């Protein structure tokens, strides 16, 4: 069995890595919001969100 | 549909009377395979080949309309309940639906503002 | 005003393969390459009207 | 122009305050841009307007007016009703095309508020229920396929119930 | 065909075994178990038993019988690649090639021409072969094998000797 | 990858000589499993399952009663895939 | 101008030699069909006149282009068909053809209601000629008595209709004289008189029953698939139910109600049975019935919106159907039996006309418009004003428009043909012509279909 | 609701600034004052169950 390293699979990956990586960064950051609810329940809504991931 | 588990290894004769009829079914099966393979392995052919169990399949479709039904049962008059049955059914649904709009253009306007469609 | 100008070039620059498909001109094995190029110079055309809206 | 209704005025002036960076690089690219291809395709627009020189006049659209209308021919008559017909037919054409303004006029009404939309405007949602209402009772919108004489059965109908509401009340 | 019901059958418990599984010590692990279970009771000669043994054999490989089987590579049918990446071009069409442009690649067309040439003077001799191994009527299920060949051409080959590939 | 016939007999003689069921001495070429080799019968499955799966796993059944020299089953697997031209 | 080019194509196919033949007929009609197109086009502000009434003029008739479209298409179809047979048949049978094309210049250019219809029942008899002779298939002439045994009977009311009104009510003759309408006052009279203007173009516009009429005519094809177009120009022959509908009876339309609900049925259980059968031309055929129910749904509810999407459907249907034909005919011509299951497998062979084989297939769902969208949309948004339930039975008709054209192309593309030793030529230059011929006007008519759906437009 | 903090951040938006990322005070101001938006209901939603609380006792 063998797998080899293409030089057009590299390119193209590595390129979107940049994409996945800087994506919430650049594009929520730069874009006009429209009311913001984040403010109450901490513990209850906010940390549990992270949690369940963890869990 | 079927009911219990899949058929592939249920219900079957222990090496009995089947195994002289189940040797029956490759006798007819290489009988038409012989024929198609002759008419098939020649250069010569250009062709395609007619193969009655198709023609026939065909015909049993396309043809067989008043040879058979010559009996007219009440199985077929069941049938005729599922023919004209949705024909007359839409006739107590278009009507309600239609009266029911007609009583709201004269009294109780419904009509809409800004149609100027049909 | 370059703005209205520049954003049917991305819908232009997409089409371009499909106008010249049918023999045009003589490209074997470039006309996946092609493809490739109309894309990557249609993404710079697209990024442009995009700092436009931000601004 | 004129028929059109348009914005009042136009506004946005640049401010560059905050930072520096590289300036705006979206005015950078405006100053670009409209010297290497902006230019270029003004010139050639000059150029074929400079090439046109004698052109044709081309008198419009042609008049024609009245011809006595459907309701103060009466009787039955071949000879009459024919351009009778013609004239509510011209009419439907051009009443047809009289909502597709105003239509349009609301299709700027949104673009041109935008973040408002519904709050403001106020006069382009009030002439547009002015007219399709019109357009509506009088011409068709429940006569079927267009027809001159069922428009004058239309607007009979229209005018006997008006007249025997206007008596009770 | 008892022989085969058991073979069969077994065929289909090792390679159903492994979707249960997760690695590769565990399929011996229970493999073994698996012959533990039939080596044991095909020792010894049973008429009725061994039928009954084979038709509680259907439990158990129904109990565990779908967690969606491991038919991997290219199998016929089930699932990834039955029958794909196929242009499969037929020799029918190799015949009807284009002048001005049936020129390119004269060894492909020249050797063609040698094996439609092998067929043509050897089907003569194929039908007289074939046609005589016959027991009476219609054939008894099976092919007819080449007996008295001196020459060569077993009779009946063109789409058996000339598969297109994969 | 490419398939060639010294490579059908080094692939499939390596995967049964691995086996450990049959002496490297006992079976080579020609030596059949049914009588020759010393296999059983569940053996002969558990043999055409183990070459399938390291070459390229596609052996019906009904073949599975006509392979059982390993000279025979070295040339069904080349005959199904296509190899050696 | 359309009196006299194809009266003297007549002689043109007598008076060439025998090496000819084909091209005379084909050149000399192309050039007739680029005068069509020239000349008809034009409208003022209503219907105008071309002359007095012998040939009228057009109201809501880019039909007629149509028909002069498929003047020469006809003749490129039957090229591999009528290659072995006599010489004077061949001058025999263009003229037969001609002769159909002549009187259907006449029914569409013709406003009249009484010249219309003797000449609407003379296409009757060239067909019955076209398919009882040079029929592949057996039991032809079920194909040939059931085409005048359901029309005639159907059409024969006519005559005691029409000119019923015109003993009443001034004369039908001018149509743009009759404006003397008076409203029906619905009458047990005036029901039958509705029933005999409506049920001649019941047979030729297939509902759900009295349906029988169009697939028998396809199944025993006239010719292989190449005078079926012909069959497609009779499936459209039936636009007087534009003009009886809003001409003699506006009023009385409470009659036209259990008839939307006939074809109703007619879109959904004839299209259920395309689906199994067997026959390629007959799942053309049972498709066609679906197509044109949608004109018989619309034309009754007479909304001005549904005259839009019916003249665009009139179009879509006889450039659409007519190129599936062309297919069937193709498939046909190398394995001489229309089984779907023997018939399998495209781009093994065939690797153009698989490409042809989409343009035509995914046109009679609804594609980036073309004229078939613009056609079915206009309908289905005209039916919703008429009752709110429409979509609903409408919707399943969506569903099974994907299993017309996906369960032709599947039964295609599946590639084995292991039996078939023929079909090795791949295509003629005259075979591809007809995929094109038939398809580039649709491709053309996507970018302003203004002069195709034109009743006041 | 604010208004008058939140006109600071589209104010901020308004210079152009390629790459927007650095401007966190006009942001943290919007949020200070949708906090004392969110307080201000959740002591309303305190108050009415004050109310209910002092209801179901008399």
């Amino acid at each position: 069995n063998i797998n080899e390293n293409n030089p057009l699979l590299i390119n193209s990956i590595k390129r979107l890595l940049i994409g996945s990586l800087f994506a919430g960064y650049i594009i929520s950051n730069n874009i006009p919001p429209t009311t913001i609810p984040q403010m109450t329940m901490p513990y209850y809504l906010k940390t549990t969100a992270l949690i369940v991931t963890i869990l | 549909s079927s009911l219990p588990t899949t058929l592939d290894p249920a219900e079957y004769d222990i090496s009995s009377e089947t195994r002289k009829a189940q040797a029956e079914r490759l006798a007819i099966r290489s009988r038409l395979k012989r024929e198609y393979q002759l008419q098939y392995y020649d250069p010569s052919r250009r062709g395609v080949i007619e193969d009655p169990a198709l023609v026939r399949w065909t015909y049993a479709r396309s043809a067989n309309i008043y040879p058979n039904f010559r009996p007219n049962t009440k199985t077929s008059l069941l049938g005729a309940l599922f023919g004209i049955g949705p024909l007359v059914f839409w006739y107590y649904v278009f009507k309600t639906d239609r009266d029911r709009k007609e009583k709201l253009i004269q009294e109780g306007k419904l009509d809409r503002t800004f149609n100027i469609s049909y | 005003n370059m703005f209205s100008s520049l954003s049917l070039v991305t819908l232009l620059l997409l089409t371009m393969p499909i106008m010249m498909m049918s023999f045009n001109t003589y490209k074997p094995s470039n006309y996946p390459l092609y493809v490739k190029t109309a894309i990557s110079y249609a993404f710079i055309t697209s990024m442009i009207p995009t700092m436009m809206f931000i601004h | 122009x004129x028929x059109x209704x348009x914005x009042x005025x136009x506004x946005x002036x640049x401010x560059x305050x905050x930072x520096x960076x590289x300036x705006x690089x979206x005015x950078x690219x405006x100053x670009x841009x409209x010297x290497x291809x902006x230019x270029x395709x003004x010139x050639x627009x000059x150029x074929x307007x400079x090439x046109x020189x004698x052109x044709x006049x081309x008198x419009x659209x042609x008049x024609x007016x009245x011809x006595x209308x459907x309701x103060x021919c009466q009787e039955k008559d071949v000879l009459c009703m024919f351009e009778a017909e013609m004239q509510w037919r011209r009419d439907y054409k051009v009443d047809q095309e009289i909502v597709n303004i105003i239509q349009e006029r609301l299709k700027a009404c949104q673009q041109r508020e935008g973040e408002s939309h519904r709050q403001n405007c106020a006069k382009e949602l009030e002439q547009f229920t002015q007219v399709v209402k019109a357009y509506q009772d009088r011409y068709x919108x429940x006569x079927x396929x267009x027809x001159x004489x069922x428009x004058x059965x239309x607007x009979x109908x229209x005018x006997x119930x008006x007249x025997x509401x206007x008596x009770x009340x | 065909t008892h022989q085969q019901k058991v073979l069969r059958l077994y065929k289909r418990a090792l390679r159903h075994l492994e979707s249960w599984c997760i690695h590769r010590d565990k399929y011996r692990y229970f493999a073994c178990l698996l012959r533990a279970r039939f080596d044991e009771h095909k020792n010894e000669k049973d008429m009725v038993k061994a039928t009954q043994l084979l038709r509680e054999a259907e439990e158990e490989f129904w109990h565990g019988q779908h967690p969606q089987p491991y038919i991997f590579p290219e199998s016929p049918g089930g699932t990834s690649y039955e029958r794909y990446e196929c242009y499969k071009v037929p020799e029918w069409c190799l015949d009807d090639w284009h002048p001005s442009e049936k020129a390119m690649y004269p060894d492909y067309f020249a050797k063609r021409e040698q094996w439609k040439k092998l067929r043509r003077e050897s089907w003569e001799r194929e039908v007289k072969q074939l046609q005589e191994e016959t027991p009476v009527g219609g054939p008894r299920t099976e092919a007819l094998p080449p007996a008295r060949k001196q020459g060569d051409l077993p009779p009946l080959w063109w789409h058996i000797v000339t598969r297109p590939r994969e | 990858p490419p398939l060639t016939l010294e490579g059908i007999k080094d692939r499939v003689l390596y995967v049964l000589k691995l086996y450990d069921k049959i002496d490297p001495e006992k079976l080579s070429v020609n030596s059949h499993f049914m009588k020759d080799l010393g296999l059983d019968s569940l053996d002969q499955v558990e043999i055409i399952m183990a070459m399938e799966d390291e070459f390229g796993f596609e052996i019906p059944d009904i073949d599975a009663e006509k392979l059982m020299c390993p000279q025979e089953i070295v040339d069904y697997i080349a005959d199904k895939k296509d190899v050696y031209e | 101008k359309y009196i006299i080019p194809t009266i003297m194509l007549m002689p043109l196919t007598w008076l060439s030699k025998n090496n000819m033949i084909w091209v005379n007929s084909t050149a000399h009609s192309l050039l007739i069909s680029f005068t069509s197109l020239l000349l008809m086009n034009q409208f003022g502000d209503n219907s105008l006149n071309f002359s007095l009434l012998f040939f009228s003029d057009s109201l809501s008739t880019p039909l007629l282009i149509l028909t002069m479209w498929l003047l020469p298409l006809m003749l490129m179809a039957s090229q591999h068909h009528l290659s072995k047979e006599n010489l004077t048949r061949k001058k025999l049978f263009i003229t037969m053809l001609i002769s159909l094309q002549l009187f259907l210049i006449m029914t569409f250019t013709a406003m009249e209601l009484i010249l219309f219809y003797i000449l609407f029942e003379a296409t009757l008899v060239p067909t019955l000629i076209i398919i009882t002779r040079w029929g592949n298939q057996t039991e032809r002439l079920n194909a040939g008595l059931y085409f005048l045994f359901y029309t005639l009977a159907g059409s024969l009311p006519l005559l005691v209709a029409l000119i019923y009104i015109q003993n009443t009510v001034g004369s039908l003759n001018f149509l743009m004289l009759q404006y003397w309408v008076q409203p029906v006052h619905n009458s047990w009279s005036n029901v039958f008189m509705w029933l005999a203007c409506m049920m001649a173009f019941m047979v030729k516009m297939p509902l759900y029953g009295l349906h029988l009429w169009l697939p028998k005519a396809h199944v025993e094809a006239p010719i292989a698939g190449s005078m079926v177009l012909a069959a497609v120009l009779l499936k459209l022959g039936g636009y007087g139910m534009l003009r009886i509908t809003l001409i003699l009876n506006p009023m009385t339309d409470f009659m036209a109600y259990p008839f939307i609900m006939l074809s109703l049925w007619g879109m959904i259980m004839t299209s259920s049975i395309c689906l199994r059968q067997t026959d390629l031309k007959s799942l053309i055929a049972y498709s066609s019935v679906s197509h044109m129910a949608l004109v018989i749904v619309a034309i009754l509810i007479q909304t001005p919106w549904s005259y839009m999407g019916a003249t665009a459907l009139m179009i879509a249907h006889g450039l659409t159907s007519s190129m599936l034909f062309c297919l069937a005919n193709s498939n046909y011509e190398r394995i001489h039996s229309r089984t779907m299951i023997l018939a399998r497998g495209l781009q093994t062979l065939l690797p153009l006309m698989a490409t042809w084989w989409l343009l035509a297939s995914l046109t009679n769902l609804a594609l980036p418009p073309t004229i078939n969208l613009i056609g079915e949309l206009f309908v289905v948004m005209s039916t919703f004003s008429w009752s709110n339930i429409t979509i609903i039975l409408m919707g399943v008709n969506m569903v099974i428009t994907a299993l017309y054209s996906l369960y032709m192309l599947i039964m295609t593309q599946r590639g084995k043909y292991t039996y078939h030793i023929n079909n090795i030529s791949p295509s003629f230059t005259r075979e591809n012509a007809l995929m094109s011929l038939h398809i580039l006007p649709l491709l053309l008519l996507t970018l302003n279909p203004k002069i195709i759906l034109g009743p006041l437009y | 609701y604010c208004a008058h903090y939140l006109i600071r951040f589209l104010k901020c938006k308004r210079d152009s600034f390629p790459n927007f990322l650095a401007c966190k005070h006009e942001r943290h101001d919007w949020d200070y004052c949708e906090h004392l938006d969110y307080v201000k209901r959740m002591k309303e939603f305190e108050r009415e169950r004050r109310l209910l609380q002092r209801k179901k006792r008399r």
